[PDB]
């Protein structure tokens, strides 16, 4: 059990360092030097864990897309950041982070593109969505439009509507 | 209704901030998502996504169906209720809230209008004399513009008004599209 998690981390690690490469159980075991698990164990492991672990795909004889849910393309997911109409939806901090490279560098470059970053979750968890419009008047940002708003209370709207007739 | 969903996207941008706009774009598109589901999509914090969103619905952007399962979707009025308010708040503004009368005493730093100034005379001065604290009293412009700056923002009023002559012609044609 515990041999199959740390397979998972380790996989997830060279999936980040960039070995997206198709490999199989028996290459892991010699890779980690641990062949020596036990045939039992070897194969419960793979054809029963690793067949219900939806973050690997089989194809023919071998795992693929690795980690998780994944496209990869080098984290220069740019026409997925941009995403037409559906802008992504949302994306996360800590899959770009998890994808290859720190996010930072990206992100940077990112919120000088049409990004912008909210703190999401736990004010540590940071989502990125794409604006567009600009602010339409240089005041102070935040007094004028405190002022500015119809009263939250009802009838207030029908003494607008009564001063204009 | 392209040109109001646009005009709302003139509204999210002008108004509150990306979060809100980002909540209020997605229920534009006759949105009647679980409040949930909702969170899924949104990815936000439940009590703070459900804090803009009360914030939202107070203000009145926001309407429901009660499914007891929560729902939340546009109010139905198109933006025009919330412009109309904003309009009165700009009509209020370009409004001239200063006097053209106006002394004051630089010691009690407190003001007077011309109202007073047949009081406040004192003819062993030939001037005026405060009331408690006698002292010469000249100009005022306390709490109030000396030059330019609430002039600046109606000319600011004025500058917005062409860039919004196109979103009152969208409201023409929003008004005229309440045949359809
Ligand atoms: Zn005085």
């Amino acid at each position: 059990f515990g041999v199959l998690a740390k397979i998972v981390n380790y996989m997830k690690t060279r999936h980040q360092r960039g070995d997206t490469h198709p490999l199989t159980l028996d290459e892991i075991l010699d890779e980690t030097q641990h062949l020596d698990i036990g045939l039992k164990q070897k194969q419960w492991l793979m054809t029963e864990a690793l067949v219900n672990n939806p973050k690997i795909e089989v194809i023919d004889g071998k795992y693929a897309f690795k980690p998780k849910y994944n496209v990869r393309d080098k984290k220069a997911l740019l026409r997925l950041l941009d995403q037409h109409d559906q802008r992504g939806l949302g994306g996360i901090l800590l899959e770009d982070i998890e994808e290859a490279l720190p996010n930072s560098q990206k992100a940077v470059k990112a919120l000088g593109d049409q990004i912008l970053f909210v703190n999401r979750p736990d004010k540590k968890k940071i989502l990125f969505f794409n604006d567009k419009s600009c602010q339409f008047s240089v005041d102070e940002e935040f007094q004028k439009l405190w002022r500015s708003v119809t009263v939250d209370s009802m009838d207030e709207e029908k003494i607008e509507e009564y001063l204009k007739r | 209704p392209a040109a109001l969903k646009r005009l709302a996207k003139y509204v999210i941008r002008g108004f509150y901030g990306i979060e809100h706009a980002l909540a209020l774009d997605i229920l534009i598109r006759n949105s009647c998502v679980k409040e949930e589901d909702m969170l899924e999509l949104l990815k936000f914090d439940r009590k703070q996504l459900r804090s803009v969103l009360n914030n939202l619905k107070g203000d009145k952007f926001i309407k429901c169906r009660m499914r007891y399962f929560i729902n939340y979707r546009t109010l139905v009025n198109v933006v025009k209720y919330k412009l109309d308010h904003m309009r009165r708040r700009i009509e209020t503004d370009e409004r001239d809230s200063t006097n053209r009368a106006s002394f004051k005493c630089p010691v009690c730093s407190s003001t007077f209008t011309d109202l007073e100034a047949n009081q406040l005379f004192d003819p062993m001065t030939g001037t005026f004399r405060c009331t408690f604290c006698h002292t010469e009293v000249e100009e005022d412009e306390s709490a109030m513009p000396k030059k330019d700056a609430r002039t600046l923002l109606a000319r600011f009023n004025e500058q917005i008004e062409p860039i919004y002559a196109l979103l009152r012609e969208t409201e023409d044609v929003n008004l005229a599209y309440e045949i359809l």
